[PDB]
């Protein structure tokens, strides 16, 4: 029943044309649904009225049968050309949208084939395990405000580290890893902490 | 209920996820036995423990692929209506 | 004048000449009684899905 | 009159000149979608015919007609629960915030719930509800109530203002908030160096660019 | 005559019906839109122009309105700037060296590197920029003097 999209449009069709043979049984006010009971049995200038009534009847059908095909294929238009974005997005490249190609961030996606329709198998890395970490905006360190490069500084109770921020692999505060700009005087919630300076021992 | 006259199921003031939607906030399920009546719940409630100072980081991750489906194209039917209408 | 549904006494006014009531829609919906000059508001039978 | 297009404002190109914004402001502005319509269907039969036997019969020489039109109606109804479950129900868990909304001088409290009333909306979405207003038809209820729309709103302004982005793509992880914020700025373009020493203005041009949300909504 | 009434009510039913399924359809790409907006401007941070109001997306807040959703967006938008000049790179010792990030501007004495959306001057080091091809490839390039720290 996960299938149940392409279900239903395929059975929606299919009823909606099963629907339109049947209103053939009808007889809109005519003495008969047969076209040969009218003919065969009325004189002409009689059979010219209740052929006009199976006529209307059925001209009105078919138009409604048109009519509700012509809007429900506008449905149809907007879901493929969803599908011809997704595709050529999450398929032929790398979506940056939530949600859009699946919950989660999107790595990849490949297309499957199925009737009437498509199917993508969206490929999303989703965080799992995690732990709470002391943080801060900015280091202060020789006067100056520290702030991460590409990262966030965190304490695990004792020692700050700058970790990449969807993923918790934790190094070692650096020059490397940090900017300088301002000093310690203007972020709230600045830290103290020691900055190390590779240099420093090669020096 | 606002939906109308419920008759048959058990009405009772523990909320669940929704199963089978009634309206106004009303959904059925079948519990083991018997069929109920409650107002739907909306999800677990989940307070984040928000600080000023306070991250939460991943350590691990998983790789989850879900699937998609898509309707692209109806059935490519016609009618005459020339031989429809009459024969 | 002439239709199904509950008839019902109502705090509702009408002109001495006034003979039925008439909404926004032009359907009836309350009517002053022949002999005795009071109105009475007409509701529809209830219905709905099962 | 001929109207104009708009204002006359050459650009002072030159092959070795460049602009560059020297200070900024936050603006918002307010973004107005139809989901959902009223979920109104009605029955053929008592359209046509109403309670009458003789006319019933008559009708039914037409066939399915009304099975037709009664269908498509029950359709139209049955999407107007997928569209709001669709634009709303976007957040598996229910978020809250915090007793103590310190969130570093953004102020949200015309955004948040307010607790004190009997139907917990927003100051705005206060407004927002009061600014908007048989024949054998009638009105379905839909599946959710605006007391549910207002909790799954809550919920997404909940994580958005504790978790950030992060609850809508797995598990809720809370960040300070304006640290959040300065890795919005960073993801367009600006340091976020800029936000920490500009804090205090930008809580400050956000919260007035809030405030005057509620007012331009009243008054428009 | 009955059937001439049958006639007229069923017709003005099935415009009826016609006309709300159209509209059905223009409810539904709202909705859709919507829904979208919600997902990649509240639940994330889009960088779609113009999709999410004016100026550079920051953050949405959904507000519930009756048959609808109502956003704030919020965005940064740049403010009262100023004319500098401007090169695509700097000659330093027969090498041409590029901005890592930022443009290369001038206040008509000094040169400095900064950001493009706000206007912070750097010195321009060694740590600022990158060296690719010599002096003598580069339209508009400039002499000046890199720090090395
Ligand atoms: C924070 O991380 C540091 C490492 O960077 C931890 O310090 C080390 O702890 C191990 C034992 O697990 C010792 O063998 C190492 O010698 C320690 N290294 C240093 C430099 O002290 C520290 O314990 C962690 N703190 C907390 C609260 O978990
Ligand atoms: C980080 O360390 C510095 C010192 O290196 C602290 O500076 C002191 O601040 C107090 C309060 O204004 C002054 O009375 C002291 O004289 C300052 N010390 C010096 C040497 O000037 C700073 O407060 C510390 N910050 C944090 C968050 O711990
Ligand atoms: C958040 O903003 C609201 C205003 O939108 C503040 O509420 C006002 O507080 C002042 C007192 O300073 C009262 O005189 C006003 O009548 C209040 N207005 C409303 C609508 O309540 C609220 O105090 C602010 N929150 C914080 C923490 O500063
Ligand atoms: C950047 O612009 C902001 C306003 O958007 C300036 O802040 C205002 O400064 C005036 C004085 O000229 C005060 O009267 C206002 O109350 C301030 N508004 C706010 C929200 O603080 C800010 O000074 C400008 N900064 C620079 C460098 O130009
Ligand atoms: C361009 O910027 C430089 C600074 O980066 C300006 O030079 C400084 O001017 C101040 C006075 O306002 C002096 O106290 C500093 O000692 C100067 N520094 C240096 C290195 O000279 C310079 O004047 C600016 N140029 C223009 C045209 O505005
Ligand atoms: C940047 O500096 C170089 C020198 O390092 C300049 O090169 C000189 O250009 C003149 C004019 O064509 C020649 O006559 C000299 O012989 C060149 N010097 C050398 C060592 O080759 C260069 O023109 C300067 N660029 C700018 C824009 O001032
Ligand atoms: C965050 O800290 C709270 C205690 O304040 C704890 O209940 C919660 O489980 C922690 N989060 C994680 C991911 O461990
Ligand atoms: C965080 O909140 C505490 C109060 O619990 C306060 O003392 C501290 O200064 C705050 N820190 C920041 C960065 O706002
Ligand atoms: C359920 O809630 C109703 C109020 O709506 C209350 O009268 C009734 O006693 C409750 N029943 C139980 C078992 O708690
Ligand atoms: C009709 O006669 C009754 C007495 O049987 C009287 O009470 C009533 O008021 C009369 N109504 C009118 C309109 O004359
Ligand atoms: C830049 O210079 C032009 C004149 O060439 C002037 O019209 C424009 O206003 C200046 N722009 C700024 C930001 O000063
Ligand atoms: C700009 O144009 C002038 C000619 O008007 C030319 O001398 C100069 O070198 C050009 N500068 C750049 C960066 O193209």
């Amino acid at each position: 029943s996960a299938l149940g999209k392409l279900q239903d449009v395929v059975n929606q069709n299919a009823q909606a044309l099963n629907t339109l043979v049947k209103q053939l049984s009808s007889n809109f006010g005519a003495i008969s649904s047969v076209l040969n009971d009218i003919l065969s049995r009325l004189d002409p200038p009689e059979a010219e009225v209740q052929i006009d009534r199976l006529i209307t009847g059925r001209l009105q059908s078919l138009q409604t049968y048109v009519t509700q095909q012509l809007i429900r294929a506008a449905e149809i238009r907007a879901s493929a050309n969803l599908a011809a974005t997704k595709m050529s997005e999450c398929v032929l490249g790398q979506s940056k949208r939530v949600d859009f190609c699946g919950k989660g961030y999107h790595l990849m996606s490949f297309p499957q084939s199925a009737p009437h329709g498509v199917v993508f198998l969206h490929v999303t890395y989703v965080p799992a395990q995690e732990k709470n970490f002391t943080t801060a905006p900015a280091i202060c360190h020789d006067g100056k405000a520290h702030f991460p490069r590409e990262g966030v500084f965190v304490s695990n109770g004792t020692h700050w580290f700058v970790t990449q921020r969807n993923f918790y692999e934790p190094q070692i505060i650096t020059t490397d890893n940090t900017f300088v700009s301002g000093n310690c005087d203007v972020v709230i919630g600045i830290v103290n902490n020691t900055v190390y300076d590779p240099l420093q021992p090669e020096l | 209920t606002r939906a109308g006259c419920l008759i048959g199921a058990e009405h009772v003031n523990n909320s669940y996820e929704c199963d089978i939607p009634i309206g106004a906030g009303i959904c059925a399920s079948y519990q083991t036995q018997s069929i109920i009546a409650y107002t739907m719940s909306l999800g677990a409630e989940n307070s984040v423990a928000y600080s000023n100072n306070s991250i939460a980081i991943p350590t691990n991750f998983t790789i989850s692929v879900t699937t998609e489906i898509l309707p692209v194209s109806m059935t490519k039917t016609s009618v005459d209506c020339t031989m429809y209408i009459c024969g | 004048l002439t239709g199904t549904g509950v008839l019902t006494e109502s705090n509702k006014k009408f002109l001495p000449f006034q003979q039925f009531g008439r909404d926004i829609a032009d359907t009836t919906d309350a009517v002053r009684d022949p002999q005795t000059l009071e109105i009475l508001d007409i509701t529809p039978c209830s219905f709905g899905g099962v | 009159y001929t109207m104009s297009l708009g204002a006359e404002n050459s650009v002072a190109y030159s092959n070795n000149s460049i602009a560059i914004p020297t200070n900024f402001t936050i603006s918002v502005t307010t973004e107005i979608l139809p989901v959902s319509m009223t979920k109104t269907s009605v029955d053929c039969t008592m359209y046509i015919c109403g309670d009458s036997t003789e006319c019933s019969n008559l009708l039914l020489q037409y066939g399915s007609f009304c099975t037709q039109l009664n269908r498509a109606l029950t359709g139209i109804a049955v999407e107007q629960d997928k569209n709001t479950q669709e634009v709303f129900a976007q957040v598996k868990q229910i978020y809250k915030t915090p007793p103590i909304k310190d969130f570093g001088g953004f102020n949200f409290s015309q955004i948040l719930p307010d607790p004190s009333k009997p139907s917990k909306r927003s100051p705005i979405e206060d407004l927002l509800f009061n600014k908007v207003t048989f024949n054998g038809l009638t009105v379905l209820p839909p599946l959710l109530t605006d007391e549910m729309i207002a909790q799954y709103t809550s919920a997404l302004l909940a994580g958005t203002i504790t978790s950030g982005w992060t609850f809508g793509a797995g598990p809720a992880l809370q960040i300070p908030f304006p640290m959040q914020m300065a890795y919005r700025f960073n993801g367009i373009g600006v340091t976020q160096n800029v936000l920490y020493e500009n804090q205090k203005l930008i809580a400050n041009q956000f919260n007035s660019a809030i405030g005057k949300i509620q007012d331009s909504l009243s008054s428009t």
